[PDB]
């Protein structure tokens, strides 16, 4: 069984394509569609109260 | 018919003994056997 294992695992192995993404929170926040806001207005008023 | 006054044959008769015993025997018998054929293999990921 982990002959088995073993050989479907290298049948199947891939080099997969590495990708990165940078998600700026006050952007995504500001550019939702429906439900946005200011993040550093938020931010501010919240700790201010 | 040749006998004694008795009835005793007065002849020896014979018998022509059977030919000995047989001997039987068995031999090992061994047939065409064939072998396994191969297919084109994969590429792996990893270096030899």
């Amino acid at each position: 069984n982990l002959a088995e294992m073993e050989k479907v695992w290298l049948e199947r192995d891939e080099r997969a394509l590495e990708v990165t993404r940078t998600v700026s929170l006050a952007q995504f926040y500001q550019a939702l569609s429906s439900d946005n806001f200011n993040l550093t207005e938020k931010l501010t008023q919240f700790l201010r109260e | 018919h040749n006998l004694s006054i008795d009835g005793q044959p007065l002849s020896l008769a014979i018998y022509a003994e059977p030919t000995d015993p047989k001997a039987l025997l068995t031999s090992m018998v061994q047939a065409s056997q064939g072998g396994s054929a191969v297919l084109p293999g994969t590429l792996s990921l990893y270096r030899f």
